[PDB]
Parts: structure tokens; C-alpha cells; sequence
């Protein structure tokens, strides 16, 4: 009861988490160009 | 909110710093030596029946136990109003000059 | 307007205390608070349960002035002094005005029915010592004057363990009617009652529904300078009533006061030069906050608890001892932290 | 007097408080003067306190509670030798009677000694740095099935983290091959592991070894501290030395990484031979690294092993399967199940003694169905103070909570143990030490304190004890030497003291001075009666039975403690001649003949129904366990819980009575914690009464020894077998063995034939009766009064 | 033991509500009562408020001596005087002596403070009133009869309501003993209506209403009747909260007439059933005309009074209806 | 960035008063009117340190709603300025 | 062992979501870093 509830409504917290992996890409790329144009 | 909080990491830290200096210094000179240390050899006895004078001595213990608490507690409310009092204003000169843009948006829109 | 209320309660509990503490000293009060002697059914014994029997007999009935609608009716009068002489009063004042660890080599604590009986026979046996104090002639004076001031130190004695029953007798009969006054009906709530008999401290629950780690550990260290047997009464009871009724912010709060507790390594840091034994009197201290703590909060009832680390676990099972009790707080701590978005919910 | 207000105080406890005064009283008697010394119990008084501890500097005493007090002029008398030692000039100037020491009036003081500078042998350490930590050197064996080995890596995994971060480690895997294991190097070769290989079938010595993995000390090995610029190099450890042993925080990501990798051993296996494992070499490459990097320095090797050795050195049976491993009958009738047993047993003792010598112990941790050879490899964790560990499986509740508590910390955070511990035994001249029965080995220090009779290690008045801990007690044995009463004054007390020099795990030396005293009786004989403790003398007389039984044969110990017990029986009771009806026995000697009873049918004795390994494993815990911990695996204790009953336990004695259908039965022997449950018990749970609420209470009295059960769970180490069973079940088996029958063969074909034939209702509530050839207690009182009265 | 300990509150807390209503019956305690003077600080609410807070403290200390803890701790005896001057005990009086039903023409709910000024009020009215009535002078006989039974009954009721707010107080001082002191310091436990009638439905007191009650019946049966359905049938669901339950004791009041007459110990007062053909004949119309009223969020406060009302009837047609509208608990 | 600091933090105030306590159980240990009047002046300041860090820790919690109230409404600023500009953009697109 | 998986899952992810997240700071410092340094 406790366990179950508690849980399941977490990976409703989880599933961003793919949204900051992919975001976290994008500054890699934004990194990439600005280091790009400092050389 | 940052920069505070590291105000925060050197004050308690330092007060870490003179604390174990005060534990470090009283507590080597009472028992390097073997008079004094027999002090706490005889302590206030480790028996019962606390014969009207040790646990004056308990309950200044406790009473300086409370005041060091008392400080430490304090300073956290004060440095806990440098957070607080940064939501109040900056915020809401936000909303005011959003408004006065946004409207004079809806002014002109209902112009053409 | 409440802190020099609770000021001379404290007072009234920890004077009694200290007299009791002299009046071992001299040795006046051997008979009752001696537990070998109460199960040994010693001949003494019986006169001195029948002095404090026949004390209270009296004093309910010479000392105690009608008090509001006690002036009504004469069978109210009756209830309130019944009411002194209830078992669970006389076992209250038993038990918080600190007899039971100052006992003549106590083996184990004492059930209501032997304990209440005790106190009768205290009672009794002041009465009556002092009844022996009176009974010598002077035949030396100075020898009469060192028992006259031992005379008038277990007179008035006497008349303070009276007060606090009289006392704990009024406090029975204003709350005896609080409980007649009045599955989801009856069952829950007599289970709910029984949860309001036995509370935690309001403190404690205060706190603990607060949120502050040096707060909160000021107040379990605090609560052990009461007497023991009874001070983790309140420890146990204020853990169980809240844990299962706590938000998920102050969840990792208080697995932040688990850790901390049980380890006396990341408290009492490495510092140059230290051998941190010294008072093991406050060193076993911490040992007793974190057993009572830990191990009611296994007999809490909640099954998922929240924790902020791997080590958060691997704290925990160090120290306090193997067997039983890591299996099943470790097992409870399964969901773990995300601490940086409870502040920040997305929806 | 209160003798366990006295271990509390103290951590000692005597079998005889009032001493005999003569030697000739002294074996009239018939028991020798002995007492179990805890140097490691936590005293309720215990004060620990930094300053030189003024020595007695002709003598070696100390000042303790019991001196001269001489305040006019300086000087006190030494309590051992009797001679005036001048104080310090400022020892005893704020002398009077208000102002004392702390010595002189406490007699178990906790000395932090300063210390010195460094003694040459560690270069590289400042003055004023720590002493090392200690060191944990896992000896993991790797011939067991798969899923033993994956318990075995989450023990592990968890025991890694267990010790102090600050702490040292190293890591051996054996197979067919040993393989010391790489932890130490840069951060440039992390990814890869290596492992140094040592040939399983091979004799290797300790200087060979160090040869081949560069550890050897050189000649010429002098470039001293003459580096200005070697980046933040670690002083304590060669750099040769710490591609092994490293800190447990900085090798964490490899230590771990190698434990998922340990897969069982990869050479084929016939099915029709033992897997092949060098134990023996691993435990050789243990010390030998040991000994080169860490000399005299805190360490400890546990070793796990799942089975027997079957290769190289230590090896106990050979590879065919066929042939059958040792048994108790083996051993004694000489069978050749057993031909590799003796270089197999004196090759750990030769182990053994390279770790006394170099203050290393040697913990074992075995696991397996068949037999491990503990018979032989007890010899270094008696010889050390290690710690045996034999459970069934690496996955069983003994061993999960017997690893975990043997890294549990105390109030300070550091780990409740200490190493290379120095006890050291100073007594007055009216008396001597024998010798020493437990985990601790005479040096051959001599002195006038040593007597001529031996009890075990003898001398010496210093033993080397490289582990001890909080149930660390030691056998002393002592010996009155006085010729004629008339040379003692009346109420003459004499004294002795211990001195404890070990390593705590914070790294600096300790001393702990406990100071004892005793008074001589008058030479009337009977005047030592009421201070007698039967409770330690039982275990003086066991610990001392299962020495004999080392070198003699167990039976003629059996002979040795029948006769010393009637001898003791009928000196001390009072009873007419050849009347046994006048029969009676003090307070001090009721229970003492029952120990005995209970000693000659206990394991430590008896070598039926039972494995060599096994009873190895008795013997060793035995010789290292206080006085409440022999009592109870010399007398299993049965507790009942009862709606009769309100309030404690109810100790009942061990018969078949005692098995109740309404009540529940505790047993405790140290070795099985059985909650067995009654036969009504399990009749009313069977449609679950316990369950349905109107019959609530027995749900209280089944969940009522859970606590109980599991408060002698946590305080003891090793953890015992915990089994839960009912009436009739297979789980039974544990309290069954334990129970003796009430009723027996004699007492029934004995008399009343025929007052039994016809009456009543197809009998009546089915007795159990238990089958066993002992002779009953009764029996034994009977015999043993008619002998001692007779006599 | 318990259950007669039952009785007897019952027979003192039912005794305190109704010597307080025919106190009024007769009539001699108006001024404090009122809301309107209250709210609007006249001379008489400031009289009966000094009066009532000094004699309320006097009672405790001189009145009442030590019992207890004050035989040595006078701080404690301080604490027992603070607890029943305490602002939430008198509030807690108020409701259980259901004082707003005996109070007139208010239509909301009374605060903490108010409640307790009014109660203290109270007892400042029965303070002048019995000062100048035990300084009458006894000149004529016709009277003399009179208050020489008044005086001391006026008297007789005097200490007793500040006595009754004595345990009132103290069960205050014992919660504290449980709350400010550690939990472990006390025992544990085993059209055209009649526009008169009209604002008087939701602003006053059951006896402030009745007076109008027993003239309305008086008309001739046709206008009578007419006057009081059509006010009701617009009037009920403006009632609200206090005034909704106004309504509800006024069923129990005029249907039920047993507790109406007072059950002194030795002496209960009679009626005849002619009195009775026109007050319980009002009765019936009130019964008949909160039938038709309809008003389906009715409310009740205690599980007592509902199972009297349904059986005052005898089982007519209106037993159905009212255990289908009063289904909804509220206190306060 | 500011959790992680946080954490240490607290434990670090802990390293505060267990070092407190010590300090103040040895200080008092040395140092050297009638004894039962001056239990009473040191209780009653444990019943007022009592009552001073009760209210404090009251307000400390109310700090911390506040300052919790950090990203529950400027977010809510983002979204009343996205909806109301996206129901131009909604206008526009008609 | 549907519940024994669930937690697994969000033992490694919780931990991922660390690692993410404090080298996600890294690489938004380097931004500005990168933006000064081109300053």
C-alpha cells in the first residue's frame, strides 16, 4: 500500500530526467560552437 | 543566495576552529598533569544520591548547554532573513514593468 | 505566562527527589523501597502498607475542602476521594517522582498493583518512623535535637508525598469524567484513545513537525536527563504517533537525525590531539538516543522510508550491534532522495 | 561481597576470594588458585588519563590504591617488594589528605601513553604523528560453488565498507594458485587488474617470497629522507610494499572491482576428486607479505575458506574421493584417511609463530557442509587471539552478523578491539603465576614472580596477545608458595596486577594497570567456604580439562575431574560417616556439582556425534569466552513463558517435564537460540487462534521471546544458530538433543509389575520419550554423595 | 461507580441550563443578556463586567482556599486562579451551557472573547441583583414572602454559576499539565406572515419567542393557522448555522414538555392539559409546518434530541420527513 | 549546488554542538546565597531558554516557507506571461 | 520480483541523475567562462 503508491508516482519524477540528459547534449553542442569561435 | 551560504561554510567553521582550540587547550592542561586530573577522578563521584551540590552542578550544565544552542540558533535566524528578504522587491519590479510593457502592447494592438 | 509555570513544577519533583535522596542517607525509609523485602511478604511490611492505608484514610477525609461543585452533593466528595486512593495515581506518583532506581538494589521495575502498593507502604513507613522519632525521650539533648531536625525533615515529608497524591487524586476525577464524556466507530475510537493515554512529548512532536536537526537532537538528549523507564516512554510514543503522518521534506530530515546519532564519526571530528572517551557518561548517552530512536521507529508500522544516500544506509548499521534491527529499517529504506526537487516540484 | 559488582568494577573475577595461606592448604583444597582477566572489559570506573605512570623503577610495581600513604617525608612502599621510593619533586608537592593522585586511590586506570619519538623502524614518520592504522588483509577462497561465491562478494562488499576508511587493506584470491592481488598504482592503470601468481603445490619460505615480489629488505637500502620534492608519498609504506596494501578509501573503485569479477576456480575439476586449493600457501604469502611491510604493526588476516585443504603446505586430505576426510574414531584408532594431518597442523603452528613474533593475527571465517580442517588451523587463532567463525554456508545468519559485529564500532567510532596487546602480571611474594590458558603466549620473561609449576603457557610474567577484545578473557593460574602460617601478621592482604600494552585503533599505545586485593584466611580450613565462587571455578576447571585433553586422553580427564570433585565434596560439606542422609552442601557449593555433571555430557569432553571441526570449533571459543559465556555453553539455559505465569522468564531445568504443550521454551547453549513452541501452542495455531481476535492471547505469548531472543542476539559474539520450531517438527531436533528424559530404563524395569493394568479412557495426552544411555542428574547426586561420605 | 458519575453531571449540567431558564422565566436578569447593550458598552454591560471579573477572581482566592499544591507552592495556587480566568474556558462554558440559545437577537456566532465577556457578564448581573435584593427593606408582608425565598435563592444560584466555571477552569489547568509540562506528568487513563414573528425566528431566545408563541394559537383558527405557515415556509432556510439550531431546540422545547418543569429533588411543577391544548396544539403547527417546509439542509447538533422529536408525534406522517432533512452534524 | 552545501552544513553545525557540550561539561567541571533558592534561578532559565528556542524554532520553520516560495511563483510568472502572450499568438494565427 | 527490478531502476538512475547534474553544472560554468575568456 505504502510502497506501491509512493513508488509509482516517482517515476512520474523520473521521466524528466531523459529531458536533462537531452539538454545536458545541447550545452555540449553550445560549448562545442563557443570554443569553437574562441580559437 | 549562494554567497551567503558560503558566509555560512567560514563562520561555522571557525566557530569549529575556536571551539576544538578551547577543547584542545582546557583539555590537555587539566590531566597532563596528575593533581588536577585527579579532579576528574574523583569527578562528582560516580554514584548516587546527588548530596545537594553536584547537580547544581548538572543543571548548569544543561543551562549552558541551552545558551550555546540559543546562539547558534539565533545566528541562524538572522542569516536566515538574508535569504528571505532578497523575495520581496527585485521580484516585483518584475511584474511592474511587465506590466506597463505588456499593456501599452494592448494599447497600440487596438490602434489598427 | 508558561515558563515559570513549568519553573516550580520542577521544583515540586526534583525537591521531593533530593529529600528522598537524604532520607536514604541516614536510613529511614529501608522497609518499602526495598524490592526483596516487598515480595519476601515481611511482618513489618504489613504494619507499614496499613499506616499509609490508614493515612490516607484520614487525610482524604480531614484534609481535602469542598472545591467548587464538589459542594453540591455528598457522594462527589466520596468520588474524590476515592479517586486518591485509585491504583494508577499512587503508581504515577511512583514512578515520576524518581523511586524506583534509588530502590535498595532493584533488580527489575515494578507492575501497577505491587507498585502503588509500595508507595502506600512509603507512605506508611514515614509516618511511622516518624511516629519512633517522637516515641524516644530526651535523655541526651543535643541527641534530641539531632532527631528533632530529622523529625521535622520526615514530617513535612510526608505532608509533600500526601500533597502530590491528594493532587494526583484531583487530577483523576476531572479526567475520569473527560473519558466518559464519550472499525471507524467505536473500535477507532478506543484505539485513538489509547493513543492520547500514552502521548510523546509535545515538544518533541512540535519538532519533529517543525524541522531542525540541532533542535530536534537538542530535545532527545534533553528528555534523558528525566528518569529512566519512563522518560523513552515518551521517546517511543512521540515516534510511532507521527512517522507514518510525516511530508516527504521532513522524511530525509529525520533519516538526517538517524545519521548523526548512530555515528560517532562524522560527530566529534579529527581533531589534533584527542582521545574522546573522557565523560563516557554522555558517550553512552548517545547510545541510548540512538537505540530508542532506531528500534521504535522498527515497530513505527510504515513500510517505505527515504533516505539521501547509499551511505545513508551504511550509516546506520554502524555501530549499535548485529542482529535483528538493521534487517529491518534497511529494508524499509528502499526510495531514496531527489532532494534537490522537493523544493522544486515540475507540476 | 558482590563478585559481579566486581567484574563490572574490575574485569576480574576469582575462584577464590579468600586465599589459602600455606602450601599446605593450598592442595588440600584440591582446587588451584586461578581467575579469568578481561584486560578489555568496559569498566563501570574505568578512568583513562595521559601522564608518565610512575613505575616503582626497582621492582616494577606501580603506585597503586594500596600504598603507603607517608605524608611527612616522601616515600612509599613498593607492594610487591617492600622498599621506599622517593617521589618527584612535583608528584607530591600539593600533597595531603585532600589532594591525592589518581593512582592512589582507583585501582583500573586507562593510560594513554605520549609518545615517543620514532624508534627507527617505520622512517618516515614525524614526531607527533599517529601509529598506523590497522590492517585487514581478506583471504578469500575461491573453490566453492557459484552462489556461494556471489554471498560470499555481498559479505564482502559489506564488510569493505564496515571498516574505517582510514584503515588499511589487501586482498588474496586462492584457488589452485594464490593470487596477491594489485591495489596499489597510479591513477593510470586503473581499468586493468593484476594479480601476482604463486604455485599452490610448491614450499615457498618468507625470505623467498619477499624475493620474488621485491618486499625483501636490501642491504643498502640507506637513502635517507633525502628526497626534497617526491610528491606527497605516503611515509609508512615502501613504495615496494604499497602495490598490495593500500587505505580503503583510496583503492575503493578497484577493491570493488575486483570482487564482481571473482567467478569460481577455472581448472577442471574431475567428479571424481576434490577441487584443488592451496590454503596453506595463501595464509604463507599472507604472512610473509605481512611480514616485510608491517612488522609489529596491527594486523589481521581473515581468511575465508569454504572446505578442506587438498594442496602444498596445510594440506589436510588428499585429491581422490574415494578416500574419506578424518573423524573423531579416526583419530583415535589410527586410520589412513589421514596421512597429510601432520605437516598439515605443524605447518600452522610454524605460521603461528612467524605471527607472534611479528604481532599479526589470524582470524578464520569457514563455510562449508564438509570439514574445513579446523582441527588443525585453530592453532594460530588461540596462539594470536584470533577469532574462529564456523558456520554452515557464507550466507547462514552466523556468519553475516558475526563479520558485521567483528567491524562494529564503540562510543567513539573506533572498532571495539585491540592489537599487540602486552599482559603483563606483577604479584606479591607470598605467591607466583603458574601459567596462562587462553589467546595469549608466554615471552620467557623470567623474574621472582614465576612459580615452578606450569599450567599451560607458563615462564614468563608477560604474554604476547596480538588480537583481544571486549570478551577477550584469559585463564590465570596462580600458586601460593608459603611454607608455615606463622609468617603472616593477622589480616594480611596481599596483592597483584595486570598491565594491558596495546595498540587502540586510533593509533597510540595504551596501558591499563588493574590492581586486585585479597586477604589470607586463618589457617583453619574452613574459614575460606564463604569466599568461594563456584561460577568461576567451573570455568577454571573446564578450561583446564580441555587443556589435558590436548596432550592426554579425554577419558583420563573424565577420571581427573570425578575424583577432584568428590575430594572437593567431602572436604567441604558437613555429614556424618557413612550417614548419607546427613548429607549437606553450603550456598557457595550447591550448584558447583551440577557444572560438572553438565561438563563430562558436554562436546568439550565427549567426542560423540560430532566432527573434529566441530568440536574445534567449541574448544576454541570456549578458551576465549568470559565467565557468563562459559556458563552457558556448559549449561544450556531454558526459560517458559506461560499465561500461568506473569512477569519474567521462569528458568526450568533441562528435562523432559520441562516440555509443556501450553508453554514456550528459550534455549540457550552459545551455540542454538531455539524458540521451540508447545504442543497445545501449535494446536490452537494450526485453524490459527493466534490470528482470529477472540483469542488474542497467545498472540502476545508467541511474539513475546522475540525480544528476548533477540537481546541475546545482539551481545554475542559469535552469533548462534537461530532456529524457530514447533512440536513434532524437523527444527525440533535442536532442543531434543539438549533434553534429558525424565523418566528412565531402570526406573521402570525396577519394580511395580503389576498396580497398572485396567483403567481409563485410552490414555492420556501422549508423553515423548527420549531414548539416551547418561546417567540422570539424580542419579549422579546419589553416587556422588554415597562416594564423598564413604571417603 | 462510572455510570452513576454519569447520572449526576447529567442531573447538574441539565440543572445549570434550566435554573438559568426560569431564572429568566420569572424574570429578573435582562440587562447583561441582551446583545445589544454588549455591543454597544452602556453602563450596565461595563457594571455587570467589573462586577462579574471581580468577584470571578475573589471566588478563587479567598472563596476557595489551598487544596493542594498551593498547601506550600503559592505559585501554583496563582496558576489555578489563571487557568479559570482563562479567555478559551469561558467560551467552553458558553457552548456547554448553551447560552446561545438563551441569548437574544444576535444572529451570529460569538467569538472567544465575546462569549466570555458575556458570561462574565452573567455572573456580574447576578451580583447587583442579589446585593439589593438582600437590601430590601422589610416593610410589607405580601412581599416579605416573596424575597425572603428570592434573596437566598438568588444567592443559592450566585456562587454557583462562578463555582460550576470553577471545574471549568480546572480541567484548563490539568490540560496544561499535559501540554506546557512533559506528557508524563499526570496519570494515564483506563405572502403576508406575521411580521412580528417574523425577525424574532432567527434573531432570539426560545423564551424571547414564546411569549408571541401563545397569543398566535389565540386567534380564531383560520387566521391563526394563516399567520404562521406562510412565515415559516420563507423563513425557514434563513436560518443559518446558531439561528438553524434555534430552530431545532425549539422542537425540543415545545414538543417534548418534561424538562421544561423543574426537576428539583422533592418537588416537580404541574400543567394542565388545557394549558397544554394551546402550547402543545402551537406545538403540532410548528411540527406541521416545517413539513411543507421542505428545507432538506436542515441541521442538528447532539443524537439525542433527534430520537425525542420523531417520538413526540406518536408515528404521524411528519416522523418520515424529519429523518430525511436533519441528517447533517455541526457543532458550534 | 546550494542541497549539497546544505547538507554539509548541518553537519557541520553538529561538529558545532557536540564540541559545545563538551566545552561546556568541562568548564563548568572546574570553575571553583543558600542552595534551595539558587536551583531556582537556574531551572527558570532552563524553563526560559526553553521557551526562547521554541518560539525561535517557530519562526525558523515560517522562514522557510518563505523562502521555499522561490521557484512556486516565479514559475508562475513564466506561465501567466506564456498563456497571455499565446493567446496573441492564437489571435494571430486565426 | 516486479518490485525487487523497480528499485534497482531507480537506484541507477537517481545515481545517473546525479552525475548529470553536477557535470551539467561543469559545462554551464564553462559558458560563461568561455564567454568571458572571449571577452
Amino acid at each position: 500500500g505504502d510502497v506501491a503508491a509512493q513508488l509509482a508516482r516517482v517515476q512520474r519524477d523520473i521521466d524528466q530526467h531523459r529531458g536533462t540528459g537531452k539538454q545536458l547534449g545541447l550545452t555540449f553542442q553550445e560549448l562545442r560552437v563557443s570554443r569553437m569561435s574562441l580559437m | 543566495q549562494v554567497n551567503v551560504l558560503e558566509d555560512e561554510r567560514t563562520e561555522l567553521q571557525m566557530k569549529v576552529a575556536n571551539l576544538s582550540e578551547r577543547l584542545t587547550e582546557i583539555q590537555s592542561k587539566i590531566m597532563n598533569d596528575p593533581f588536577l586530573s585527579a579532579k576528574y577522578a574523583a569527578a562528582g563521584t560516580p554514584g548516587a544520591v546527588p548530596n545537594a551540590q553536584t547537580q547544581l552542578r548538572e543543571a548548569s550544565a544543561r543551562l549552558a548547554l541551552a545558551e550555546s544552542v540559543n546562539a547558534e540558533l539565533e545566528r541562524r535566524l538572522a542569516f536566515e532573513r538574508s535569504i528571505s528578504r532578497s523575495w520581496q522587491t527585485n521580484l516585483r519590479a518584475m511584474q511592474r514593468e511587465l506590466r506597463e510593457h505588456l499593456a501599452s502592447l494592448a494599447l497600440a494592438s487596438r490602434k489598427s | 505566562m508558561a515558563w515559570i509555570l513549568k519553573g516550580e513544577f520542577e521544583f515540586l519533583v526534583s525537591s521531593l527527589a533530593e529529600r528522598l535522596d537524604i532520607a536514604k542517607c541516614r536510613g529511614l525509609l529501608t522497609s518499602s523501597l526495598d524490592m526483596r523485602l516487598v515480595c519476601s511478604r515481611d511482618p513489618t511490611f504489613a504494619h507499614y502498607y496499613g499506616a499509609g492505608k490508614a493515612y490516607l484514610g484520614r487525610y482524604i477525609e480531614k484534609h481535602l475542602n469542598r472545591t467548587g461543585l464538589g459542594l453540591q452533593s455528598k457522594y462527589m466528595h466520596k468520588s474524590l476521594g476515592a479517586s486518591i486512593v485509585d491504583e494508577c495515581n499512587l503508581a504515577h506518583i511512583f514512578q515520576i517522582l524518581r523511586v524506583e532506581e534509588l530502590l535498595e538494589c532493584n533488580a527489575q521495575c515494578l507492575p501497577v498493583t505491587v507498585a502503588a502498593s509500595v508507595l502506600l507502604a512509603i507512605v506508611g513507613e514515614l509516618d511511622a518512623v516518624r511516629m519512633d522519632l517522637l516515641n524516644m525521650k530526651k535523655d541526651v539533648r543535643e541527641l534530641d535535637n539531632f532527631r528533632r531536625e530529622s523529625a521535622q525533615f520526615l514530617t513535612d515529608t510526608l505532608e509533600f508525598l500526601v500533597e502530590f497524591i491528594v493532587e494526583s487524586g484531583r487530577d483523576r476525577f476531572t479526567y475520569i469524567k473527560e473519558a466518559l464524556i464519550l472499525s471507524d466507530g467505536g473500535q477507532e475510537y478506543l484505539t485513538s484513545l489509547y493513543a492520547l493515554y500514552r502521548r510523546g512529548d509535545l515538544q518533541l512532536e512540535i519538532l519533529l513537525n517543525s524541522g531542525s536537526i540541532l533542535s530536534i537532537w537538542r530535545r532527545l538528549k534533553a528528555l534523558f536527563e528525566l528518569p529512566r523507564a519512563t522518560a523513552q516512554d515518551l521517546i517511543r510514543w512521540a515516534v510511532i504517533r507521527q512517522a507514518p503522518r510525516l511530508n516527504r521534506l521532513r522524511q530525509l530530515i529525520f533519516t538526517r537525525l538517524l545519521q548523526v546519532l548512530c555515528n560517532p564519526s562524522l560527530r566529534t571530528g579529527k581533531i589534533k590531539g584527542d582521545v574522546p572517551d573522557f565523560p563516557r557518561k554522555a558517550l553512552k548517552q548517545d547510545r541510548a538516543i540512538a537505540a530508542t530512536v532506531l528500534s521504535a521507529f522498527a515497530r513505527s508500522g510504515v513500510k517505505a522510508w527515504c533516505y539521501e544516500s547509499e551511505s545513508q544506509k551504511l550509516d546506520i548499521v554502524r555501530g549499535m550491534g548485529g542482529g535483528e534491527v538493521s534487517s529491518k529499517i534497511s529494508s524499509m529504506l528502499c526510495i531514496k532522495v531527489d532532494r534537490g526537487f522537493i523544493d522544486l516540484p515540475m507540476d | 561481597m558482590d563478585v559481579h559488582e566486581h567484574e563490572a568494577a574490575t574485569g576480574c573475577r576469582f575462584s577464590w576470594n579468600v586465599w589459602p595461606a600455606t602450601r599446605a592448604e593450598a592442595q588440600k583444597i584440591e582446587l588451584p588458585l586461578g581467575c579469568m582477566f578481561t584486560p578489555l572489559r568496559d569498566c563501570t570506573s574505568l578512568q583513562l588519563v595521559e601522564y608518565e605512570p610512575v613505575r616503582c623503577r626497582v621492582s616494577g610495581c606501580i603506585l597503586n590504591p594500596f600504598c603507603a600513604i607517608d605524608f611527612r617525608s616522601k616515600q612509599w612502599t613498593c607492594p610487591f617488594s617492600l622498599q621506599r621510593n622517593a617521589f618527584p619533586n612535583h608528584y607530591a608537592m600539593h600533597i595531603s589528605e585532600q589532594n591525592l593522585p589518581a593512582e592512589l586511590l582507583y585501582p583500573t586506570i586507562e593510560y594513554i601513553l605520549p609518545q615517543p619519538m620514532p624508534a627507527a623502524n617505520a622512517p618516515g614518520v614525524s614526531a607527533g604523528e599517529s601509529l598506523p592504522p590497522p590492517l585487514f588483509f581478506l583471504v578469500v577462497d575461491t573453490c566453492v560453488i557459484e552462489e556461494e561465491l556471489d554471498q560470499l562478494r555481498d559479505s564482502l562488499m559489506q564488510a569493505l565498507a564496515l571498516m574505517p576508511s582510514d584503515a588499511m587493506v589487501g586482498i588474496i584470491t586462492y584457488g589452485a594458485m594464490a593470487m596477491l592481488h594489485e591495489l596499489g598504482g597510479g591513477s593510470e592503470n586503473v581499468d586493468v587488474m593484476k594479480a601476482h601468481v604463486f604455485r599452490g603445490n610448491k614450499e615457498l619460505t618468507s625470505t623467498q617470497i619477499q624475493q620474488q615480489l621485491g618486499l625483501a629488505r636490501s642491504a643498502n637500502a640507506y637513502v635517507p629522507a633525502g628526497g626534497p620534492g617526491a610528491p606527497a608519498g605516503s611515509p609508512l609504506l615502501r613504495p615496494a610494499a604499497a602495490r598490495f596494501i593500500q587505505p580503503v578509501g583510496e583503492c575503493e573503485y578497484k577493491l570493488t572491482s575486483i570482487l564482481e569479477e571473482l567467478r569460481r576456480d577455472s581448472w577442471p575439476v574431475p567428479s571424481d576428486s576434490r577441487p584443488m586449493r592451496c590454503t596453506g600457501l595463501a595464509l604463507s604469502v599472507a604472512l610473509a607479505v605481512l611480514e616485510a611491510a608491517w612488522y609489529q604493526l596491527p594486523a589481521r588476516v581473515l581468511l575465508f575458506v569454504g572446505g578442506a585443504c587438498t594442496s602444498g603446505p596445510g594440506q589436510v586430505v588428499d585429491l581422490s574421493l574415494c578416500e574419506s576426510i578424518r573423524h573423531h574414531l579416526d583419530l583415535q584408532k589410527d586410520n589412513n584417511n589421514a596421512r597429510f594431518v601432520k605437516k598439515a597442523l605443524k605447518y600452522y603452528t610454524q605460521l603461528a609463530n612467524q605471527a607472534v613474533r611479528s604481532g599479526h593475527a589470524v582470524d578464520i571465517f569457514a563455510c562449508s557442509l564438509d570439514q574445513v580442517g579446523l582441527y588443525e588451523m585453530k592453532v594460530m587463532t588461540e596462539k594470536t587471539g584470533g577469532c574462529v567463525v564456523m558456520g554452515d554456508s557464507f550466507s547462514i545468519n552466523v556468519f553475516k552478523d558475526s563479520l558485521r559485529k567483528f567491524f562494529e564500532t564503540d562510543s567513539t567510532g573506533f572498532l571495539k578491539m585491540g592489537f599487540n596487546a602486552k599482559i603483563e602480571v606483577l604479584c606479591s611474594k607470598e605467591f607466583k603465576v603458574c601459567g596462562a590458558i587462553g589467546p595469549c603466549t608466554g615471552t620467557g620473561k623470567k623474574g621472582c614472580q614465576v612459580s615452578d609449576t606450569i599450567v599451560g603457557e607458563g615462564m614468563t610474567t608477560e604474554w604476547q596477545a596480538a588480537a583481544l577484545d571486549k570478551e577477550s578473557t584469559v585463564a590465570f593460574y596462580f600458586e601460593v608458595t608459603n611454607q608455615q602460617a606463622q609468617n603472616l601478621p593477622p589480616g594480611k592482604q596481599s596483592f597483584l596486577q595486570f598491565q594491558t600494552s596495546y595498540l587502540h585503533p586510533s593509533g597510540r599505545r595504551r596501558l591499563r594497570v588493574t590492581t586486585l586485593s585479597y586477604r589470607f584466611a586463618e589457617p583453619n580450613t574452613i574459614d575460606v567456604a564463604p569466599g568461594f565462587d563456584q561460577e568461576a571455578a567451573a570455568v577454571l576447571m573446564t578450561r583446564l580439562a580441555v587443556f589435558k585433553t590436548e596432550s592426554e586422553e579425554s577419558l583420563d580427564v573424565l577420571r581427573w575431574l570425578d575424583r577432584k570433585l568428590i575430594r572437593l565434596v567431602a572436604r567441604f560439606a558437613d555429614y556424618q560417616k557413612d550417614d548419607p542422609s546427613s548429607f549437606h552442601l553450603s550456598t557457595e557449593f550447591s550448584i558447583y556439582p551440577q557444572f560438572m555433571y553438565h561438563l563430562r555430557r558436554s562436546h568439550f569432553l565427549q567426542t560423540f556425534n560430532a566432527s573434529p571441526d566441530e568440536t574445534a570449533y567449541y574448544r576454541s571459543v570456549l578458551l576465549r569466552a568470559s565467565v557468563m559465556n562459559a556458563l552457558v555453553m556448559i549449561q544450556p539455559a531454558l526459560l517458559e513463558y506461560s499465561f500461568e505465569q506473569q512477569g519474567p522468564p521462569q528458568p526450568v531445568l533441562l528435562d523432559a517435564q520441562a516440555l509443556k504443550p501450553n508453554v514456550i521454551l528459550l534455549l540457550d547453549s552459545f551455540f542454538h537460540v531455539v524458540v521451540w513452541h508447545g504442543e497445545l501452542i501449535h494446536q490452537w495455531r494450526e485453524q490459527g487462534f493466534h490470528n482470529m481476535p477472540e483469542y488474542e492471547n497467545l498472540r502476545q505469548l508467541l511474539q513475546a521471546p522475540l525480544e528476548d531472543a533477540k537481546v541475546i542476539l545482539d551481545e554475542r559474539f559469535p552469533v548462534p544458530k537461530y532456529v524457530q520450531c514447533n512440536s513434532g517438527g524437523s527444527q525440533a531436533r535442536f532442543l531434543l538433543a539438549k533434553v534429558n528424559p525424565s523418566t528412565n530404563y531402570a526406573q521402570t524395569a525396577g519394580g511395580g509389575a503389576a498396580m497398572a493394568g485396567l483403567m481409563g479412557d485410552s490414555g492420556a495426552a501422549g508423553e515423548s520419550f527420549i531414548n539416551t544411555d547418561d546417567v540422570s542428574l539424580k542419579v549422579f547426586m546419589d553416587h556422588l554423595i554415597k562416594l564423598a561420605v564413604q571417603s
